[PDB]
């Protein structure tokens, strides 16, 4: 079989904000 | 309120790893390691694979956007119609489109509202993580733990980039860490509570 | 910045050459006592080695850290070597040429554009005494500029094989070397010799001068054997054991005799013909420098 | 250091026959690496060895 | 066995298993050791696994490679036993003799 | 004396766009001139009155201690011209010389200790150096596609809109541009704390705070190495295709004689029953009709333009007959780093590469084939030579983190290949102020 | 006109032995190897000025033949073939060449065969007028004659 | 004619014009060599081509 080149780039993840609605401190 | 700012979480980067392989490449030896330690470690062995013939640091094409009139498909940024001859059409493939691209990044950055807020995040068991990790790792980390050759220490099949990476590390003068991290900004208030990651 | 001492930086116990010897570790003098010749009716005679090309190869700036001496150990003694000629390395090479450069030779053996206080280097003026000389190895593949890739190997035996006696007449017979030895002695050797920091053995082969350039000499004639006797190793026409009671002897036929082997053995490390090119470049600057 | 198993991809091979008399001309001359063979078919080791 | 070592509920077992590789004259091992033979080209690279094998077995497949390693046949041969069975002055023009 | 050594100056267009108002706003009497009676004790007082280390020149011949007292403040001189200059100086060495200046940015931070009058930095003025000279018509195009990159409607912007003179077009150039009151007769009044607002003291570009935080960060980006990647000149020479880095650039061989290119060195000329392309060669005058036994040159091109097909065809024919070098400054490219595996998807022409326009990019491709694996011992030997002529005139690469993640004998690194750059993994730390900074290096 | 072995040439009888396959920069290499110093030149480009002598050329691999050709182009080898027999035709200019021969073939042909070269006289060829810009191309001639 | 100068096959014509174009006494130019704006407008009026 012949040799092959590829690529990759990290991907953007980045969100809006989430909307939780619990709290974690008193 | 004025929207002042674009909170986001797991934030994109001006500048992102892009990577050629060569894919005949490939060690015999497969590489059982952790499942923690693969969810920290992992995106960044995966981007460095074995075989990777060349790894570059680009402008992040998916922040300095087609919607900022940006093309970054050459590796520089080339905007279309900014620095141009008047009574006649451009033509195609123009240096200038070089120059404008800058103005068009400067313009982006410049205008970077964005303000994070931290996204979802693990807190690893710690004897659930080979001690290489451990030591990087800071309590806590956002699952997009993202890439850094850093992490490649004690996991990349390739030695020579191990013992030159571990070379460094272990060096004074660099010291690498992931997530939470104390700052003189801990427990300010702001509405909620600013961290450091 | 490391000072270099009035013996030369291989004083240093930091930068002791010790191969291994059947697996425990020996400084070369005492593996090379293991050798042994027995003479053939050729006789090997040294022609004087030409004087090298003054033509430093240009001093163009070069992105990252070029790795010189992983580069030239591995050109001379590495398993299957490759791109040995490769430019751009001895280019950053004739950079530390210059008068005043900004490139500094760490310890590593390797060379960093920064000032870079972090890391440890050399002394700037001697390495610049030893890439004004061996960033010549760049030019080791241009036509123009090629060495003697033959008759060179004659100086290799005389300071290998050779008796006093041989040395000081310039002729011997040509030898087939012989040691007692252990399954892949010669491979291991050349390992044990590539992870040499042979950088500090040249730059204070360049750098020292008078009654410390000699007595260096004859310090470290034996590091300089062992080198010589991989690349002999590698050119020798052919190596072979010999069951003698229990003890398994290596031989190599022959000594001195570049034999212009290309292809891959077993037995030793082998040189394709740019690491031939290499080598001799290498030879005729390292001797050129080592009689004076 | 491996010697390499999958087909490589080699440079295209430009095979500019040689004649008694020719007019050579460079313009329209390939500038990326391209081997330049003389002779037509080469592939002359044909008595295999097993 | 030398793997049963903190590992079976039979206690004595690992208690003896335990006491002899704790002890100098014996000592386990798996997997890629170093050995006088690592660097080495024959095609490809050899190198030493310990294995979990009988020492007589391993003991030929030693003999085999090394048989092998120092045969040093090389392609000169060939054309050599080729021109002995081709007509007189035929020419030859393969690899590398070497 | 060293490069960065000497007598500082600047020409009066720069003094008076930079420097002079932020003096006026800074409440300082206007810098001395210095006929050149002037005592260095004058200077000093100048320099203590201003809080700057500038002075203007006023007439000829400056003493010799006036002036080593200039060189050892570095105080900032500011010549109306820089026509014959040394004719300026007493030079009591003779030392000092035209043609011995050094130019140099120097950035309005280093003169002013005054923070809060300074946004910007040397990357900006290296930014609008890679710019066009503009029209402001052209000035009105960018800001007007800026404007819709950013869906603004900037529509009668910069324009009247007279019911009976028509809509007309005023230029919206106004670099450092401030807002000042002017007097009735219509000229500007210096700035002035006692009646005009604080606001107006120091427009600062008309940029918010923020946007001149985030411009530092940027302006640190475009300036940075890794992104600049539009290459300028090639380098045709005729060589075996030998070394695997892509970022090789063959180097001229001594016997070479730089010639500078020039309609002028051919010409049609008779030779053996024919009009060559003679090229006479301008060390010794002779001429060679054929491009082959011309003796080796190092050609530049500075400029493509005007250059006839024959003669371009000649040069290159020259290249590989007579082994001419020949860098060819005009062109810019960007470069593709290919893999062995990928090959040269795009392929160029001798002709397309000596006749490319001279403002569009060109893309080349260059091998990296570092990661090409050694022949089978049995392969048939390759008669021919593969060869190349295109090479990249200075590093490419410079994107470069990290290069052949692959072992070589299974320990031993091979070589060419990148470890990254100890920078890319120091997780620094916050500065006091909230500024990221690497880890200190040694102690403390 | 046959022409002259320009001053710095070195004489060499070809030998089978004086060619080799040879690994160099990761390719197998018909080297050559040149027997007054021995050294070894895995590339065209780069060998000493030969002036090579061919009696023979029976036996001879085809790869040698067109590395000895390359040889010629690219190091400038002046190679004397002295087995070739032919009858050679003069043409006149308006004539031109009505046929070529290949040099693949004056390299690999059996000793027996009777080539046909031919040569253009030039005496009656026509001159340029003297305005006419430059053709573009170079007429080149690879094979000569060793007598008239 | 000025405009053949480096542009033109013919070299002792781009010679002969390259020298009466690099002559102190005279000076090619083509296009927006002067502009005069309103006192009041600030627009351009009059430009000199």
């Amino acid at each position: 079989k012949i040799a092959t080149a590829s690529s990759a780039r990290q991907a953007d993840v980045e969100k809006p904000a989430d909307v939780t609605f619990t709290i974690e401190n008193v | 309120l004025s929207d002042d700012f674009k909170q986001i979480s797991d934030p994109k980067g001006y500048l992102t790893y892009s990577v050629k392989y060569e894919d005949q490449f490939t060690k015999k030896d497969k590489l059982r390691a952790s499942e923690a330690d693969d969810r920290i470690v992992g995106p960044t062995v995966n981007l460095f694979k074995y075989g990777a013939a060349v790894v570059n640091i680009d402008l992040n094409r998916d922040f300095f956007d087609t919607a900022t009139g940006i093309d970054l498909t050459k590796g520089i940024p080339l905007v279309q119609d900014l620095l141009v001859p008047i009574g006649v059409t451009a033509g195609a493939e123009q240096s200038a489109e070089y120059v404008s691209g800058l103005l068009m990044v400067l313009f982006k950055v410049m205008t970077d509202n964005r303000l994070v807020i931290v996204g979802e995040t693990t807190t690893p068991m710690s004897n659930t993580l080979s001690t290489v990790v451990n030591n990087v790792l800071r309590t806590t980390y956002h699952n997009n733990v993202g890439v850094n050759p850093a992490l490649l220490r004690d996991f990349t099949q390739v030695n020579w980039l191990n013992r030159d990476i571990t070379n460094m590390l272990q060096q004074a003068g660099t010291k690498y860490g992931l997530g939470l991290t104390e700052t003189r900004l801990d427990y300010v208030r702001l509405v909620k509570t600013i961290v450091g990651h | 910045m490391l000072q270099q001492p009035t013996g030369g930086y291989t004083t240093l116990e930091q930068f002791a050459f010790t191969i291994r010897n059947d697996g425990t570790n020996a400084t070369p003098t005492q593996f090379l006592q293991l050798l042994s010749y027995e003479a053939t009716e050729n006789e090997l005679v040294k022609k004087t080695i030409p004087t090298p090309e003054t033509h430093l190869p240009s001093a163009r700036n070069v992105p990252g850290n070029v790795y010189i001496e992983d580069a030239i150990t591995q050109a001379l003694f590495g398993i299957s070597a490759q791109n040995v000629n490769a430019h751009g390395y001895f280019s950053r090479l004739s950079a530390l040429a210059l008068p005043n450069t900004s490139a500094r030779l760490g310890l590593d053996g390797v060379i960093y554009n920064s000032e870079t206080i972090n890391i440890p280097f050399y002394d700037p003026a001697a390495v610049a005494n030893f890439a004004a000389t061996y960033a010549k190895l760049g030019n080791a593949s241009t036509p123009r500029y090629r060495a003697d890739m033959i008759d060179i190997y004659a100086h290799v035996g005389l300071e290998l094989a050779g008796t006093d006696a041989e040395r000081a007449a310039g002729v011997m017979p040509v030898k087939r070397a012989k040691f007692d030895s252990w399954e892949g002695s010669l491979i291991s050797l050349s390992r044990d010799v590539v992870n040499w920091k042979i950088l500090a053995f040249l730059i204070d082969l360049c750098s020292l001068e008078g009654e410390a350039l000699r007595a260096f000499k004859t310090r470290n004639r034996d590091v300089f054997r062992m080198m010589l006797f991989i690349m002999s190793t590698a050119v020798a026409a052919n190596v072979v054991n010999r069951k003698v009671t229990k003890r398994v002897d290596r031989v190599l036929e022959y000594i001195g005799v570049n034999s212009m082997r290309t292809a891959g053995r077993t037995a030793t490390i082998t040189y394709d013909l740019s690491r031939h090119e290499f080598a001799a470049k290498f030879l005729q600057l390292t001797f050129t420098r080592w009689n004076a | 250091d491996d010697v390499g198993i999958m087909q490589q991809k080699k440079p295209p091979t430009v095979v500019q026959s040689r004649t008694d008399v020719f007019n050579e001309q460079f313009a329209n001359e390939a500038l990326h690496p391209t081997t330049k063979v003389i002779f037509n078919g080469l592939d002359v080791n044909t008595e295999v060895q097993p | 066995p030398a793997l049963l070592r903190d590992f079976t509920q039979v206690n004595w077992l690992n208690r003896d298993i335990t006491n002899m590789l704790q002890q100098a004259g014996t000592k386990y091992g798996l997997g890629l050791t170093e050995t006088r033979l690592d660097y080495v080209r024959l095609v490809k690279t050899i190198v030493g696994h310990a294995l979990n094998i009988d020492h007589f077995a391993a003991s030929v497949l030693n003999i085999n490679l090394r048989a092998l390693m120092e045969a040093n046949v090389t392609a000169d041969d060939r054309i050599k036993a080729l021109q002995a069975h081709s007509m007189i002055s035929t020419q030859f023009h393969g690899p590398n003799q070497g | 004396d060293d490069l960065d050594e000497g007598i500082r100056m600047t020409t009066y267009d720069q003094y008076l766009s930079h420097i002079r108002e932020r003096l006026h706003i800074t409440n300082v009497p206007d810098p001395i001139y210095i006929t050149g009676a002037s005592t260095p004790d004058q200077i000093a007082a100048s320099v203590q009155a201003t809080h700057v280390a500038v002075v203007l020149y006023q007439s000829g011949v400056i003493n010799g201690p006036a002036s080593t007292y200039l060189r050892e403040n570095e105080v900032l001189v500011v010549m109306p011209d820089y026509y014959d200059v040394v004719s300026r100086f007493a030079n009591a060495n003779l030392q000092m010389n035209n043609n011995r200046y050094h130019e140099s940015v120097l950035e309005i931070a280093d003169i002013f200790d005054q923070a809060d009058f300074i946004q910007t930095s040397d990357a900006v003025r290296q930014l609008r150096a890679l710019m066009p000279t503009l029209s402001t018509s052209q000035i009105r195009h960018a800001i007007e596609r800026i404007a819709q990159i950013t869906d603004v409607d900037s529509t009668d912007y910069g324009k009247l809109t007279l019911r009976f003179l028509g809509t007309l077009t005023r230029s919206l150039k106004m670099q450092n541009a401030q807002i000042r009151r002017i007097r009735p007769d219509g000229t500007v009044l210096r700035y002035d704390d006692q009646i005009d607002i604080e606001a107006f003291r120091w427009s600062r570009y008309f940029l918010d705070e923020l946007q001149l935080r985030r411009l530092s960060v940027g302006l640190r980006l475009i300036t940075n190495p890794r992104i600049a990647r539009r290459f300028n000149g090639v380098r045709i020479m005729y060589l075996t295709d030998d070394d695997p880095d892509p970022d090789f650039v063959p180097d001229v061989p001594e016997g070479y004689v730089a010639v500078q290119y020039a309609h002028r060195l051919f010409s049609s000329s008779l030779a053996n029953k024919r009009n060559r392309v003679t090229y006479t060669h301008p060390p010794t005058g002779m001429a060679y009709p054929s491009p082959t036994g011309r003796p080796h040159v190092h050609m530049t091109i500075n400029e493509r333009a005007g250059m006839s097909k024959l003669v371009a065809d000649n040069i290159i024919a020259s290249v590989i007959k007579s082994n001419w070098v020949v860098d060819i400054l005009d062109i810019e490219y960007t470069a593709e780093v290919m893999t062995p595996s990928e090959g040269y998807t795009q392929h160029v022409d001798a002709e397309s590469i000596m006749t490319a326009p001279k403002g569009k990019l060109f893309h080349l491709q260059f091998m990296d084939g570092l990661l090409r694996p050694e022949p089978s011992a049995f392969d048939p030997p390759a008669s021919g030579e593969d060869m190349r002529l295109i090479y990249p005139l200075q590093p490419i690469s410079v994107a470069r983190s990290m290069r052949a993640i692959v072992n070589h004998n299974e320990v031993d690194r091979p070589r060419g290949a990148v470890a990254p750059s100890s920078y890319e993994m120091d997780t620094g730390t916050l500065s006091r102020n909230g500024d990221l900074l690497y880890s200190p290096v040694a102690n403390g």
